[PDB]
């Protein structure tokens, strides 16, 4: 008698489901020894080297100077590497990526990282490049927390809690990935959606038109009323929410969600508004849905969060 | 890093070389060159007559010792430890039984090394065997400039013997180029350009095909295809379905531009951003229009896991060149077994004679020939890393019982392969219950024995026979070092008893399997079944090519042909489970959707006859259909357009064990070439298949032209609910405009 429960991770691209699924590697699987961690410094190189490039890309877009000329001439090195080929990380590129993330110029284009497409923890590893630069850099833990490796296909994790052990399947969240979908749709005893709090100012990679949290609104929505799921709880994790912390000081809720109208710059009252999107008035759905605020990247938080929805599952068996 | 085949500056400059013959025994002092793309080795001999070899039918370059010495008298006083160590010989042919050798002597020291070093990269190389069509066209260029009369030019009758599939067509597209037509006459290398050869094929080999392309693309003004046209035919119909837009991201107007630079034979178009129906017709030919990824064709399996997960080639009697019976016994096969990828191979040992003392291989005292076993140890250990890096597995059918011939044999494994054989297990893995199987990787460059343990069984160690009683007493003891060998129909028992058993036993323990004795002319059972099944060491006969062995040594080309495909994810997690006879999808395994409609072929044959072509799929029983054909051609092979309905496969259950099988065959069902396509990695759109001969070498001039559609699987039923996740923003829109306008009535 040891019971086996699925559990799905579904959301839009990049809402932080593989990030979710390190964390639960971390508390109640295997962990990272230091033979793990060296597995990414490859990993860390590649995201630092795919920051820049898409950085200076833009740079021509969106037709931003940089202020000081020799850093003309770092961007044509850097620019000209291919990513894939990055086992290693030393000089010039090193001082190259440096000069550059020093450069006024270039500052402004991050700070405009929203009309563009520039992967989170760009800002954790730029601003920490000596300490990755060093010729004997051990990736830590929160490194590999915040590596990003896009995640295709349908990979199933098992996992040994206490009590039960949990089956928790990891997905992609493009738009092709979902056609996928269907070959994890049966047997399903919960679904954990993830979104993005953060994306409420942003366009998808794969629509240049569309609002990244029209996608993941909508996708939920429609999702949650589909007849496989008619016994299967509702988890839902707004994750990034450090994020939006620091962005809806600057980017306002009011000018990309018409219908908010409660206070500019604050962090509490725009996040519960996207709950009620989600949630509320949805006619197909009369289940209780259970959120939760998440940081996926923050290692307690996720602890907590999920040694509670860990009862939430099984009470409901 | 997978580089393109490269000439070194030697190798065109040219060396001097002494050509010689076992039989005849002859003689010319000949200057060996290679063109500089790498196509053909060629030399002028006899009275000036340029005499060529097609370097994709090169199958080995030996020098020094294993270069093949004139053991007659009269040849070696003609030409002589030195003198030895600048001899080259040349091994090639179209299979490992029907091979040619091809003899040099390098007049200047230490050449020869350099030319044979250099020979084997050029004709194992990747990206030349799966190079464009457009490549392989000039290919056949490059042979006509090459083949020249003593007086330098290009005789005409080549070029009618080439494309000698309507001859008196053929006249006429001469003619219209500015070039000679008559048989008797030549043409000056001067004016017999690149530029003109293309031309010359575009009147004699007319594209409706393709005009049926471009309007069905969008262009009732034919002259012209803009930018975006383009684009929008590679993105929404070139690129596969089945891929992220992260990963693998669409094509950006700037990088598109590109390959109208690259390909553009008219400058109207070029300035101003469109293309041709010749730059179109050159793209589809094209290096970046393959059928495959170089991804695929590379080695980039995961080489990490344990040996029990990836799928073994392996040969069955190696030393048989034919028949079973009857028939010769060869060194000869271990080379040509181990050069083909190959990583498992056969030695039957049996004991020697009173007057010597020397072991010898041979079958089983019937009516073959013998061969001494130092010779077979040492033919292995010259060609058992030669192209590829991963262990091989010595099949010891061992029968010798003395002492004395026991600790030779002991001894010769010792000295010959030397640090090689592996002789004791590793620190990480010792020899007891519960340990993993060593991956690939942890044995790179080992010899693995196999024979019976309890000085033979002091070199047995990760492969160890063991009678097999059931995989219930075999998980009873669990030791993946234990392993067994089944007969075809003993295998074939377990298969419709115990398959699911099966599986299991294969996630830890390996399990070889061989023909049974009843196919005396040495046939081929179809391996896919075991290996369905995760069977590793799914051994067949090497000396014959029927469509079971013309699989074998096409899927093993992949992963850089180091002979070890590795087998699905649910077939090696222990976890997990499934059933290899069902009938519908399984769970956690993305199934795949097909479409193969066969459009054209170009230059398939060299004569007047009907064609026909063959679509199978080889993976799963329910996977697996084998009955699909086009009708018998109109009766001209230069370029039949067949007009008829996709061949269907809709329902592939498990696609990374599909493999599909494009084969041409001529009105009667004479072999033209086929092509191993996985079904996994195939990529969706209009695409050249350049054919292969049946041991998998590119033939040159025939390919076809064939619309694959590579989707996902959607169970008809649940189609509605698929697309609503895939552009939720336009289903829930949709919903709004209703609830909007009803709004009003309900109040
Ligand atoms: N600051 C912050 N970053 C996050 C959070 N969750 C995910 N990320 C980052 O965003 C990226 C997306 O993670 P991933 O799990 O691959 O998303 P998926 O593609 O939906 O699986 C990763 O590089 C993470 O470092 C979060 O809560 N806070
Ligand atoms: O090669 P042939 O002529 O078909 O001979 C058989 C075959 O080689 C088997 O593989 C072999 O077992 P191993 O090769 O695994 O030793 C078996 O002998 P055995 O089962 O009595 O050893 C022979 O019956
Ligand atoms: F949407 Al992902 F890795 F799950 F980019
Ligand atoms: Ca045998
Ligand atoms: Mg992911």
């Amino acid at each position: 008698a040891r019971r086996e429960l699925k559990l799905l991770l579904l959301g839009t691209g990049e809402s932080g489901k593989s990030t979710f699924i390190k964390q639960m590697r971390i508390i109640h699987g295997s962990g990272y020894s230091d033979e793990d961690k060296r597995g990414f410094t490859k990993l860390v190189y590649q995201n630092i080297f795919t920051a820049m490039q898409a950085m200076i890309r833009a740079m021509d877009t969106l037709k931003i100077p940089y202020k000081y000329e020799h850093n003309k001439a770092h961007a044509q090195l850097v620019r000209e590497v291919d990513v894939e080929k990055v086992s290693a990380f030393e000089n010039p590129y090193v001082d190259a990526i440096k000069s550059l993330w020093n450069d006024p110029g270039i500052q402004e284009c991050y700070d405009r990282r929203r009309e563009y497409q520039l992967s989170d923890s760009t800002k954790y590893y730029l601003n920490d490049l000596d300490r990755v630069a060093d010729p004997s850099y051990l990736p830590t833990q929160q490194d590999v927390l915040r590596v990003r490796v896009p995640t295709t296909g349908i990979i199933e994790y098992p996992f040994d809690l206490q009590s039960v052990i949990f089956r928790m399947v990891d997905v992609g969240g493009q738009r092709s990935e979902r056609r996928k979908w269907i070959h994890c749709f049966e047997n399903v005893t919960s679904i954990m959606f993830l979104v993005a709090l953060s994306e409420y100012d942003q366009v998808l990679v794969e629509s240049d038109n569309e609002n990244r949290m029209e996608e993941s609104k909508a996708l939920f929505r429609t999702i949650i009323t589909y007849p496989w799921f008619q016994n299967s709880s509702v988890i839902l994790f707004l994750n990034k929410k450090d994020l939006l912390e620091e962005k809806i000081m600057y980017s306002h809720l009011v000018d990309y969600f018409p219908e908010y109208d409660g206070p500019q710059r604050d962090a509490q009252a725009a996040r519960e508004f996207i709950l009620k999107m989600f949630v509320d008035l949805n006619p197909d759905s009369d289940k209780i849905i259970y959120s939760h605020f998440t940081c996926a990247t923050d290692t307690e938080n996720i602890r907590f969060v999920f040694a509670a929805v860990k009862d939430t599952i099984l009470q409901l068996n | 890093q997978l580089e393109p085949p490269t000439v070194v500056e030697t190798l065109r400059r040219g060396s001097k070389f002494i050509k010689w013959d076992e039989e005849t025994s002859s003689r010319n002092l000949v200057t060996l060159r290679v063109d500089p793309n790498g196509f053909f080795l060629y030399w002028t001999g006899p009275n000036m007559e340029v005499d060529t070899l097609d370097i994709s039918s090169i199958r080995d370059t030996r020098t020094g010792r294993y270069a093949r010495l004139p053991k007659d008298p009269k040849i070696r006083e003609v030409l002589g430890a030195r003198l030895e160590e600048k001899l080259m010989t040349v091994v090639s042919g179209p299979d490992p039984v029907n091979t040619v050798f091809l003899n040099f002597m390098a007049v200047q020291d230490d050449t020869a090394k350099v030319w044979s070093e250099e020979l084997f990269k050029l004709a194992m190389n990747i990206l030349a065997q799966n190079a464009s069509r457009n490549t392989f066209l000039r290919k056949a260029y490059t042979k006509l400039k090459l083949q020249v009369n003593q007086d330098g030019r290009i005789p005409v009758k080549n070029i009618l013997k080439m494309f000698s599939a309507d001859k008196k067509r053929v006249e006429t597209a001469l003619e219209s180029c500015g070039l000679k037509f008559n048989r008797s006459e030549s043409i000056r290398p001067d004016e017999f350009s690149l530029e003109i050869f293309e031309r010359f094929l575009n009147k004699l080999c007319l594209r409706p095909d393709i005009d049926k392309i471009l309007l069905e693309i969008g262009a009732k003004g034919k002259p012209y295809l803009t930018l975006e046209q383009l684009m929008d035919f590679i993105n929404q119909k070139q690129r596969d379905p089945r891929l992220n837009e992260v990963l693998y991201p669409p094509l950006r107007p700037s990088q598109a531009r590109l390959l109208i630079e690259k390909y553009e034979p008219n400058q109207q178009f070029l300035e101003r951003d469109q293309m041709s129906m010749e730059g179109f017709s050159r793209y589809l030919g094209g290096e970046e229009n393959g059928i495959l990824p170089l991804e695929a064709l590379d080695l980039s399996t995961d080489m990490t896991q344990p040996l029990s997960a990836y799928f073994i080639n392996s040969s069955h009697n190696t030393y048989l060149t034919a028949g079973q019976l009857a028939g010769t016994s060869s060194v000869e096969m271990y080379r040509q077994a181990l050069l083909w990828g190959c990583r498992c191979v056969e030695l039957d040992v049996w004991k020697g004679r009173p007057p010597e003392e020397e072991p010898f291989i041979t079958h089983g005292f019937t009516m073959t020939t013998e061969v001494p076993l130092r010779d077979v140890l040492e033919a292995i250990a010259e060609t058992a890393f030669k192209t590829s890096p991963y262990p091989v597995i010595l099949s010891f059918e061992n029968h010798v019982d003395s002492a004395k011939q026991q600790a030779k044999m002991a001894e010769y494994c010792r000295s010959i392969f030397g640090d090689a054989l592996l002789i004791e297990p590793l620190d990480k893995y010792p020899l007891a219950p519960g340990v993993p199987l060593p991956s690939p990787q942890d044995l790179m460059g080992r010899i693995l024995v196999k024979n019976k343990k309890r000085e033979m069984s002091t070199l047995v160690n990760y492969i160890e026979p063991v009678k097999f009683k059931s995989f219930e007493a075999a998980r009873k003891r669990n030791k993946c070092f234990e392993m067994s060998s089944f007969v075809e129909t003993k295998a074939m028992e377990q298969l419709t008893k115990s398959p699911m058993e099966f599986v299991e036993y294969n996630k830890q323990q390996l399990s070889r399997i061989y023909p049974k004795g009843t196919r005396v002319d040495s046939s081929n059972y179809m391996p896919q079944l075991f290996w369905n099944v995760g069977c590793q060491l799914v051994a067949l006969n090497f000396q014959t090519l029927d469509v079971a062995m013309q699989l074998n040594a096409g899927v093993f080309e992949y992963n850089g042909r180091s002979g070890y495909l590795l087998k699905p994810e649910f077939m090696r997690r222990p976890d997990k489970s499934f059933d290899p006879f069902t009938e519908v999808i399984v769970d956690g395994i993305v199934a795949n959707a097909l479409r193969v409609k066969v459009i054209s072929g170009q230059f398939l044959s060299d004569r007047k006859v009907g064609i026909y072509v063959e679509v199978d799929m080889f993976g799963l029983p329910v996977d697996t259909r084998r009955k699909y054909r086009t009708r018998t051609s109109q009766g001209n092979s230069f370029n039949p357009v067949w007009d008829e309905e996709p061949f269907d496969f809709p329902k592939v259950v498990l696609p990374t064990l599909a493999s599909l099988r494009i084969a041409a065959f001529e009105e009667g069902g004479k072999f033209v070439g086929h092509r191993i396509l996985p079904v996994s990695a195939i990529r969706s759109g209009y695409h050249y298949v350049c054919l292969r001969n049946e041991a998998n070498q590119p033939l040159c001039l025939p390919a076809l032209l064939i619309y694959t559609e590579a989707s996902d699987y959607i169970p008809d039923d649940h189609q509605d609910y698929a697309e609503a996740l895939i552009n939720p923003i336009k289903h829930v829109s949709l919903m709004d405009q209703r609830a909007r306008q009803l709004a009003a009535l309900i109040g």
